[PDB]
């Protein structure tokens, strides 16, 4: 015997829930390019 | 003797082959009357929409 | 229930994603066009063409004032788990999950 399998999905959606630690590092992941992308266009008035 | 115990373990399968000819058996079990049947087995499914 | 696992285990694949895009304030609009005149230089104007490049000049003199944007982010699971489970003693029991 065991479950039913809609009320495992049931059981499975109420789980699921967003991990912090892999969120805060994709932000310091973003964080640390975005840092890099604007100080890299940061010389288009050099440019101009 | 290992291969016989294979041989033995080859057994399980409800009424296995049955005596040798000459009696030269292989994995087998013998059955007392009419087998006791085996339910059906079922499938439990769910659609994720 | 009597199965040789007590613990049902679903590994899903967690997918955590974040995108910015990052843009200035300008004018990036009409003056990203062909030539003006490309195969119409036949249009004999000087004027137009001042017009035309005096409007690029400002364009690319109204840009350096601003400059920021958003981001978007997903999260995201996926299953495929397909579990099994011997009945305790009973191999001959089988169970899909």
């Amino acid at each position: 015997t065991f479950y039913s399998p809609k009320e495992i999905f049931n059981r499975l959606k109420d789980s699921l829930v967003p991990d912090t630690g892999l969120v805060t590092q994709v932000w310091a992941d973003n964080n640390t390019k975005r840092m890099d992308f604007l100080t890299a266009m940061a010389e288009i008035p050099q440019t101009l | 003797r290992n291969s016989i115990m294979v041989t033995a373990q080859a057994r399980r399968d409800v009424i296995g082959p049955e005596w040798g000819p000459d009696g030269r058996f292989t994995g087998y079990a013998s059955v007392i009357g009419t087998p006791d049947p085996k339910p059906a087995d079922i499938v439990n499914k769910f659609t994720v929409e | 229930w009597n199965l040789d696992q007590e613990n049902l285990v679903s590994q899903p694949r967690h997918n955590v994603m974040v995108k910015s895009k990052l843009s200035p304030e300008n004018n990036i609009g009409k003056t990203l066009s062909v030539n003006p005149f490309t195969t119409a230089w036949e249009l004999l104007t000087l004027s137009f063409v001042v017009d035309w490049f005096v409007n690029f000049g400002d364009v690319i003199a109204g840009f350096t004032g601003g400059y920021s944007d958003d981001s978007g982010a997903t999260a995201s699971w996926r299953f495929d788990d397909k579990k099994v489970f011997h009945l305790k003693n009973i191999p001959s029991a089988m169970v899909i999950v």
